[PDB]
C-alpha cells in the first residue's frame, strides 16, 4: 500500500473537470478554476 | 436530449435547477442548472506596464473630474492599442493621453487637446500625433466635434447663467448654420459666441477670461467674434432677454 | 365580560391604554422552506436559489443529539440522503473508484 | 389569561382593530441596478428581452417591463416577476434580468433613473409592500 | 416612454439613445410615469 | 400621518372630528373639554384624538 | 469552439457542459463522477 | 404545500395517490413529482 | 473619545504625508532628468479623495 | 461635476439618490521657490491648487444645509428634524462611531 519510491512524483494526476470546473462569469467567459490555472503552468513548464 | 422525446427543447426550471421535457414533464438531469449562476435575482512587464498606464489614466481623469465610465472606456481603448501594438514605439503617457481624448470624444463629451494637454505631461502635439495613429491602429473613428459640445463646460466654468449658455449655444449653432465662420475651429466659434452673449448679458466676461478658460487666444476670439459680430441680431435667440441690447454690443 | 359567553369574568382585569411598539421582525420576512431545492454544482449540496430555500445546517450539535437518540437511520438521511445522495463504483481488487 | 394564546410572552390581538388599521404599516424595499460597459466585449443595457433578441428565454412573463426594460410604477410584482430587464452582449446577447424573491410581493412604488457616481446609467426601483399585523 | 423630471416635474419623452438629462431643466433624475394599467385594491 | 377614520378599539368615527378638535383647541378649550364637546366619552376614542400626531401636515410641505 | 483531447479540459475527464456527456462515461453531469488525467514528469519531483 | 414526502404507490393507496396527482401543485394537498419504476422524475406542474 | 474630527485628522495626516512623499518622487524624477516640473501635475488628487 | 464637466452644487438628497459622495473640493495655496546656485531665487505661487475632496458631514458649517431655515430644508426635500452629523459616501449614510 505504500512504497518509498511512490513518494517521488514521477507522474502527476490531473483532477477531473468536476473537481475543478470552469465557472462562467461576466457572460460566456469560461473562468477556469485555480487548479486549472496551475495545471496550465504545470503543462507549460512540462513541455518547456 | 430527452430520452423519450428526441430533439425536445428542455425547459430550465429554477425551482430545483433542472431541465424538463417540454411535452412530457420528464426531468432531465437531477439539478444540473445551478440556478444561482444563471439568474442573479511577481508581475509580468506587460501587465506592470499596463497597470502603470491605468494608474496614469485614473490620475489624469481625476484632475478634470472625468467620470469613471470614461476611465473604463479609456482603459479598454488603451488595452486594445497596447495589445494591437501599432504604437509600441510611443510612450505609454502619450498613448494614455490620446486614448483619454478619444474616450471623451466617443462618450460625446469632448475635451479640447489643450485641456488634455493641461492635465498630462505630454504636449498637445504628441497627443495629436498619437491620436490619429490610434484611430488607424483601432480602425475606428470619432464623431466630429461641435460648438455646442463645449458650451456647457465653458459657460459653467465662466459661471454664466443658463439663459446665457442657451444664447451662446444658439448663437454658435446658428453661426455654423449660417456659415459665418468658415474654417474657424469650433472652439474658437464657441468662445466667440460666449463672448458675444456674455457681453450682451449682465455677466460680462473679458476675452482674456474666456480665452484662459476656453483655451483660445483672445486674438483668435477677436477674429472669430469680428466675423460674427455683424450678424449678431440674427444669431441671438428671439426669446432672449437682453441686458445690453445687441445693437450696443462691443465693436472692435 | 367573556366575549364568548358574555359571563362576567370572576377576576377583574387590569386594563388600560399602554404605548406599544411594532418591531421590524415580521414573520413573513423570516419564514422559509427548502425541499429538493437548488444545489451547488461543485459541492452538490443545498444552497439558496431564488428564495430562502437553502435548508438548515444539520450541525454537530444536531448530529450528537440524533446519536444520543440512536436514530442512526434518520441521522444518515439528514447527513446523506437529504444533502448529497451519491453512489460510485469501486473495484473490489484495488479498492479504487472505477 | 384569555384562552392561553398569550402564554410565554405571547400576545393576543384584536382582529377588528387590525382591520381598522391598528399597527398597519408599509414596507418599502429599494432595488438598485446600473448598466456598465466595463470590457468592450460586454455591454449590459436595460431593454426587455425578446425571443429573437435572446437565444434562450424562460416562459416567465416580461410583460411587466416597459420598452426601456424597466417596470412602471403601480404594477404588482412577485417572485415570479422581473423588475429589471438587463442584457449583456456575448463575446446573440445574454439576458441578466433582475427577479424578485419568492417572498417579495408588492407594488412598484417609484422607479428613478439617473447617472450615478460612475456616470453609468443607474436606476433605483422602490417596491411598496403593505404589512398587516398578523 | 415618458419620464418626469424630479426637479421641474415635466413629462418628457426619452429614447434609449438620448441621455436621461431633462430637456429643459437639465436635471438628471427622472421618474417613470405611473402605469396606465388598472390596479385593483380591496379596501381592506 | 393622518387621523384614523375609525377608532381602533370600538369603531367610532373619529376621522371627522380632527378639524373640529383643532378648532376647539384654537378656541382655548382644554384637551379634555374639546374631547367632551366632541362627544368622545370612551377613553378609547379619546386616546385616538388626544394622542394623534398629524404628520400629513408636515409631508405637504414637500413639492409633489 | 470545442474542448481538445489531451488538454486541461479533456472530455475524457468528465462532462464539459450540463447539456453533454463525456465519451468515457457516456453519462450526464450528475451521472459522470469525473475522471483523472495524468502528467508524466520529464524529471521526478519531490512531493511536498 | 412547499415540502413533499415520497409515498410509494401501493394498492392500498393507488386511488388516493391518483387524486393527489391530478390535483397537482395548484391545489393543496397535491403532489410535485411522480417517480416511475424506471427511476425517472416527472414534474406534475409541467404536464398534468 | 476620538470623534469624527480626531479620527479624520489621523487619516488626513497620513494621506497628506503620502501626498507630499508622492510630490517629492515626481518632482525629483523631473529634477533628475534635468527639467523643471509642473507642480500642478505632481499632485495626485486621488490620494486624499 | 457632470459628465460634461460642468460643476454644480450637490444637494444631499441628490447624493443619496444618485449614490454620490458628498465631498467638498479642497484647495491649497502653494509657493514654489527655485534657486540656481546664482544667488538668485524665483518665487512662484500656485493659488488654490486643487488637492482633493473632503467628505462633508451633513449640517456642518461647511455643508450646504448649514443655516438653512426649515422651509428651505423642505424645499431641498430635506427633513428639518434630520440631525445630520453623518456623511453620505456613495449614497450610503455613514456615521462615525466615537
Ligand atoms: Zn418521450
Ligand atoms: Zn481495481
Ligand atoms: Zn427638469
Ligand atoms: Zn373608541
Ligand atoms: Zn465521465
Amino acid at each position: 500500500y505504500a512504497r518509498p519510491e511512490w513518494m517521488i512524483v514521477t507522474v502527476l494526476p490531473v483532477p477531473p473537470l468536476s473537481v475543478r470546473p470552469a465557472v462562467v462569469m461576466q457572460g460566456s467567459a469560461r473562468n477556469q478554476d485555480d487548479l486549472t490555472h496551475k495545471l496550465a503552468d504545470i503543462v507549460k513548464i512540462n513541455n518547456q | 436530449t430527452c430520452p423519450n422525446h428526441p430533439d425536445a427543447i428542455l425547459v430550465e426550471d429554477y425551482r430545483a435547477g433542472d431541465m424538463i421535457c417540454p411535452e412530457c414533464g420528464l426531468v432531465v438531469g437531477d439539478r444540473v442548472i445551478d440556478v444561482g449562476s444563471e439568474w442573479r435575482t511577481t508581475m509580468s512587464s506587460s501587465d506592470r506596464a499596463m497597470m502603470n498606464a491605468f494608474k496614469e489614466i485614473t490620475t489624469m481623469a481625476d484632475r478634470i473630474n472625468l467620470p469613471r465610465n470614461i476611465v473604463d472606456r479609456t482603459n479598454n481603448l488603451f488595452k486594445q492599442v497596447y495589445e494591437q501594438k501599432s504604437l509600441k514605439g510611443r510612450a505609454n503617457d502619450a498613448i494614455a493621453s490620446a486614448c483619454l481624448y478619444i474616450a471623451c470624444r466617443q462618450e460625446g463629451v469632448p475635451r479640447t487637446f489643450k485641456e488634455i494637454c493641461a492635465v498630462s505631461r505630454i504636449s498637445k502635439k504628441e497627443i495629436g500625433r498619437c491620436f490619429k495613429l490610434i484611430l488607424k491602429a483601432l480602425e475606428t473613428s470619432v464623431d466630429l466635434i461641435t460648438t455646442g459640445d463645449f458650451m456647457s463646460r465653458f459657460c459653467s466654468n465662466l459661471c454664466l447663467p443658463k439663459q446665457v449658455q442657451m444664447a451662446a449655444t444658439h448663437i454658435a449653432r446658428k453661426a455654423v448654420e449660417l456659415d459665418l465662420v468658415p474654417g474657424r475651429s469650433p472652439i474658437s466659434v464657441a468662445a466667440a459666441a460666449i463672448y458675444m452673449a456674455s457681453q450682451a448679458s449682465a455677466e460680462k466676461r473679458t476675452q482674456k477670461e474666456i480665452g484662459d478658460i476656453a483655451g483660445v487666444a483672445d486674438v483668435t476670439i477677436r477674429q472669430s467674434y469680428r466675423l460674427i459680430y455683424p450678424r449678431a441680431p440674427d444669431l441671438f435667440p428671439t426669446d432672449f432677454k437682453f441686458d445690453t441690447p445687441v445693437d450696443k454690443l462691443p465693436q472692435l | 365580560y367573556n366575549g364568548f359567553t358574555g359571563r362576567k369574568i370572576t377576576s377583574q382585569i387590569f386594563i388600560g391604554p399602554t404605548y406599544y411598539q411594532r418591531l421590524k421582525h415580521m414573520v413573513d420576512d423570516k419564514i422559509h422552506s427548502r425541499a429538493r431545492g437548488p444545489i451547488q454544482i461543485l459541492n452538490r449540496q443545498p444552497m439558496e436559489g431564488r428564495s430562502r430555500d437553502g435548508g438548515l445546517r444539520f450541525g454537530e450539535m444536531e448530529r450528537d443529539c440524533q446519536i444520543a437518540h440512536g436514530a442512526a437511520q434518520f441521522l444518515r438521511e439528514r447527513l446523506f440522503e437529504a444533502s448529497d445522495p451519491y453512489q460510485v463504483h469501486v473495484c473490489n481488487l484495488c479498492g479504487i473508484m472505477a | 389569561s384569555y384562552t392561553g394564546y398569550n402564554q410565554e410572552d405571547s400576545v393576543i390581538m384584536n382582529r377588528s382593530a387590525v382591520d381598522r388599521g391598528f399597527f398597519r404599516s408599509v414596507f418599502y424595499r429599494s432595488y438598485k441596478e446600473q448598466e456598465s460597459k466595463k470590457g468592450f466585449d460586454q455591454e449590459e443595457v436595460f431593454e426587455k428581452p425578446t425571443r429573437e433578441t435572446c437565444q434562450g428565454m424562460r416562459h416567465a412573463i416580461y410583460d411587466k417591463l416597459d420598452d426601456d426594460g424597466l417596470i412602471a410604477p403601480g404594477v404588482r410584482v412577485s417572485g415570479d416577476d422581473v423588475i429589471i430587464g438587463k442584457t449583456v452582449t456575448l463575446p446573440t446577447k445574454r439576458d441578466c434580468s433582475t427577479f424578485l424573491r419568492t417572498s417579495e410581493t408588492g407594488i412598484v412604488d417609484q422607479v428613478m433613473v439617473t447617472l450615478n457616481q460612475e456616470g453609468y446609467k443607474f436606476c433605483k426601483i422602490r417596491v411598496r409592500s403593505v404589512r398587516i399585523p398578523q | 416612454m415618458i419620464y418626469i423630471c424630479g426637479e421641474c416635474h415635466t413629462e418628457n419623452e426619452i429614447k434609449s439613445r438620448d441621455p436621461i438629462r431633462c430637456r429643459e431643466c437639465g436635471y438628471r433624475i427622472m421618474y417613470k410615469k405611473r402605469t396606465k394599467r388598472l390596479v385593483v385594491f380591496d379596501a381592506r | 400621518m393622518i387621523i384614523p377614520v375609525r377608532c381602533f378599539t370600538c369603531g367610532k368615527i373619529v376621522g371627522n372630528k380632527w378639524e373640529a378638535y383643532l378648532g376647539l383647541l384654537q378656541a382655548e378649550y382644554t384637551e379634555g373639554d374639546a374631547l367632551d364637546a366632541l362627544g368622545l366619552k370612551r377613553y378609547c376614542c379619546r386616546r385616538m384624538l388626544l394622542a394623534h400626531v398629524d404628520l400629513i401636515e408636515k409631508l405637504l410641505n414637500y413639492a409633489p | 469552439g470545442r474542448p481538445k483531447l489531451g488538454g486541461l479540459m479533456d472530455p475524457r475527464q468528465g462532462v464539459i457542459e450540463r447539456t453533454g456527456r463525456c465519451q468515457t462515461c457516456a453519462g450526464n453531469m450528475t451521472e459522470c463522477p469525473g475522471h483523472f488525467g495524468h502528467i508524466e514528469l520529464a524529471k521526478p519531483v519531490f512531493h511536498v | 404545500a412547499n415540502m413533499t414526502f415520497a409515498e410509494i404507490v401501493t394498492p392500498f393507496n393507488i386511488d388516493r395517490l391518483q387524486e393527489l396527482v391530478r390535483r397537482g401543485n395548484s391545489q393543496y394537498p397535491g403532489a410535485k413529482y411522480i417517480i416511475r419504476d424506471n427511476g425517472d422524475r416527472i414534474d406534475l406542474r409541467f404536464h398534468p | 473619545l476620538d470623534l469624527a474630527g480626531p479620527l479624520l485628522a489621523f487619516l488626513f495626516r497620513g494621506m497628506f504625508k503620502n501626498l507630499l512623499k508622492e510630490v517629492r518622487i515626481y518632482a525629483q524624477k523631473f529634477i533628475d532628468r534635468g527639467k523643471d516640473f509642473n507642480l500642478e501635475l505632481a499632485i495626485k488628487t486621488r490620494i486624499i479623495s | 461635476w457632470e459628465r460634461d464637466g460642468a460643476p454644480s452644487p450637490m444637494m444631499p438628497n441628490e447624493a443619496r439618490l444618485r449614490n454620490l459622495t458628498y465631498s467638498a473640493p479642497l484647495y491649497v495655496d502653494i509657493t514654489k521657490t527655485v534657486i540656481k546656485e546664482g544667488e538668485e531665487q524665483l518665487q512662484t505661487q500656485h493659488q488654490k491648487t486643487f488637492i482633493g475632496k473632503i467628505p462633508i458631514m451633513l449640517r456642518s458649517t461647511y455643508c450646504l444645509l448649514n443655516g438653512l431655515t426649515d422651509r428651505d430644508l423642505c424645499e431641498l426635500n430635506e427633513c428639518p428634524l434630520d440631525p445630520g452629523g453623518y456623511f453620505i459616501i456613495n449614497g450610503s449614510e455613514k456615521v462615525l462611531i466615537a
